[PDB]
Formats: structure tokens, C-alpha cells, sequence
């Protein structure tokens, strides 16, 4: 019953089987950045969430 | 006896109420605007036409009047992190000096001399991220006028800011309830479980 | 010095060596800057990155190439690349007599 | 909404777009003084760039 091509979010239906995002963690300061479309958008910890 | 119900429907003032995913409006062979609602607004990205091949003043003299007046306090952000605090009489200067430009190809403001410097504000619009520039942008005065691609003078660039503007939902509705020729389109549902919705441009 | 400019600005580095500001990086023609320094170039507010190798030209965005550094500053000015240039500020101007070719 | 057909004089509706206004450059002065009817205006730089 697995669709194999087709994938769910933590929302809805997706065709992305895996978000993959990339972070880049500065060397100078411990605030680390976003390597994708954000690109440069500080990456936070939310109230019980991933990231 | 044998009644044939009409049901035409599906305008834009019932397609809007269920949306998430992003729309879109485009007119004839015109430049195309797209548009997502998020937030009750939608976020749409006021791309600047790009209509051009060598002739790159065009961008330049459409992106000039959004703020063709002496100002001061801009933000120069070319090449990867500018950042400059700049002000502008007609002539870009930054505090204190002159801000000449220099470095053809790369593009950097060299407000230090290089033997090939110019130190005018036209040439900085042609030369962030219209020419020779990605990802690069004109802050200050509250806007970002971002640069989504540069022209080689054979791919053509363009100029972009995204206002933010157009956000609410029933301005959306508006626009898209009569137009031009501007047949436009909403893809309104999941991912997988959508197609997309267009309409007559008049109304 | 042949190829060794560190010698030179290593040499000029103790006649100016400690954190001051409001330096005057005057290279190529008209840079006349008012710069900081604190084992860092950077003008008020901003980075101050150093741009076009082979006119060394100091300026607030990158290039792709960029370094920042008083060091690096101090041998491209006029003692490598550049001539006629000074470096001033701090009641001193280290004018360039010759380049490095 | 605009005309490029009929333009506007500075005071006034005239076709002709442009007026070919003449300056004179004072030497050892440095400013541009107005030299067409004005004679001597000392024109400024506007803040639309424009004399």
C-alpha cells in the first residue's frame, strides 16, 4: 500500500521523498546559516521542533 | 422531459477561497507575475521586465524612476557581501568620499582609484547583478531591488524586488476579476493532488 | 628584497603598530579613506574588503577574491603594485617612492 | 496617462519638447551662467539632476 513515488510532508502530500536541506555552520560564530534557497536566513531550534 | 442544467462556474472569487499553493497572472506573450498566499497575503515578487539584449539601459532607466530622486543611506550589496552605506545626489558617494566603481566583469565599487573608475549611479545599476552580478541587490529607502540573473549580454538578466505588495487576498480577487488580456492561473491544492485553474482575462 | 615584500611590510608595520583608527589609505589615485584598524582594515560601519589584483584597489565588496587584511594592505600599497600612493593617517603619510615589480 | 506628442514648457504647454537652452561656462568661476534669455541665471544643478 506504499506509495512509492509519492511521499507526505509533516503537512500534506508530497512528490519529495526527502527535504535534504543543507546548513552551514559559521566558523568564527556558533550561529550556523542555510546553504539553499534561504541562503543566509539564520537557522533557529523552535519550541520542541527539529529546527 | 429532459433539462439540461448549465453549471458554468469556478470564477476567481471561489477558487481564492481555497488556496495555499501559489498563483499566477500573465498577459498575452507579456512578462508573467506569480504569487503564493501565505499568511493571508500573497508574496508576490515584482520582477522587473527583462526585454533586452545588449541594450541593457532599459532595465536601468525602469528601475531608476522607482527611485529617481536625491536620496541617501542606500545599500549597495554587489558582488557576494557589499554591504555599503551609500549616498546618492545623482552622483553614488559614500560618507566622506567619492565611491568610484571599478573591477569590469566583477564589478566591485572601488572607491579606491583603479586607472578605470566612473563613480556614477547609472553605471552601478547596470553593474549590479544586471551585467555582471548574481545575487546581488540596492537596499536602503526600504526596498532590495535583488538581481535574479545577470546578462551576459546573450541570457538577459533582470532586476527583482519582492515588495512584498498585492498581499491581500481580496486585492487578488480584484485584479484577477478583470484584466487585459490577462489570462491568469491558480494551482490551489496539494501537490500531488491539484491542476491548475485559469479564466477568461476580462473577467 | 626580490620577491620578500613581507621584509618591507614588516618593516613598516612597527612604526604603526598597535589598534588606532581614522587611518588614510590613499592608494592608486584618489582612494583618500578614513579607515580603522585593529589587526583588521575595516571603515566605520563596514568591512573594507581588498579588491583587483595588480591595481590592489581596498573596497567593501567582494569579489570573489578578497582578503582584508593590513598586511595584505600594506604590501599591496605601493610596495608592490602601485605607485604614488601613501598611506596616511596618525600624523604620518608612508608615501610610495617605487613598486615591486 | 502621459503625452509624448505635447509636451510642457517649464511655464508653460509647448509642443516642442526641446529648447536648447544656452549656457556659458564662466571661466575662473566655475558656474554654468545662463547666457540664452536669462542672461546670467547662475543655473543650479535641480534635484532631478536636470539644469
Amino acid at each position: 500500500g506504499e506509495l512509492t513515488d509519492i511521499q507526505t510532508f509533516d503537512t500534506s502530500y508530497k512528490i519529495n521523498a526527502d527535504t535534504g536541506e543543507v546548513t552551514v555552520v559559521g566558523d568564527n560564530s556558533a550561529t550556523a546559516g542555510q546553504y539553499a534557497s534561504a541562503d543566509g536566513a539564520k537557522v533557529l531550534v523552535g519550541s520542541d521542533g527539529k529546527l | 422531459y429532459k433539462a439540461t442544467t448549465t453549471f458554468n462556474a469556478a470564477s476567481a472569487e471561489t477558487v481564492l477561497s481555497k488556496l495555499e499553493d501559489g498563483n499566477t497572472v500573465a498577459v498575452g506573450g507579456g512578462a508573467t507575475y506569480t504569487y503564493d498566499a501565505a499568511k493571508g497575503n500573497f508574496t508576490y515578487t515584482k520582477t522587473v521586465d527583462t526585454t533586452v539584449g545588449a541594450d541593457v539601459t532599459a532595465l536601468a532607466n525602469k528601475i531608476k524612476p522607482s527611485s529617481g530622486t536625491i536620496s541617501g543611506s542606500y545599500e549597495i550589496s554587489t558582488g557576494k557581501s557589499a554591504s555599503f552605506d551609500v549616498d546618492a545626489a545623482g552622483k553614488i558617494t559614500i560618507g566622506g568620499n567619492a565611491a568610484f566603481l571599478n573591477a569590469d566583469g566583477e564589478l566591485t565599487t572601488n572607491d579606491a582609484s583603479g586607472a578605470l573608475t566612473q563613480a556614477t549611479l547609472d553605471d552601478v545599476l547596470t553593474s549590479v547583478g544586471t551585467e555582471a552580478n548574481s545575487s546581488v541587490t540596492i537596499g536602503g529607502t526600504k526596498y532590495s531591488h535583488s538581481a535574479a540573473d545577470e546578462l551576459s549580454y546573450t541570457a538577459v538578466a533582470t532586476t527583482a524586488d519582492v515588495l512584498s505588495a498585492m498581499g491581500s487576498s481580496t486585492a487578488v480577487s480584484t485584479v484577477t476579476l478583470g484584466s487585459g488580456i490577462t489570462s491568469a492561473a491558480v494551482t490551489f491544492a496539494i501537490a500531488t493532488t491539484d491542476s491548475n485553474n485559469t479564466w477568461v482575462d476580462n473577467k
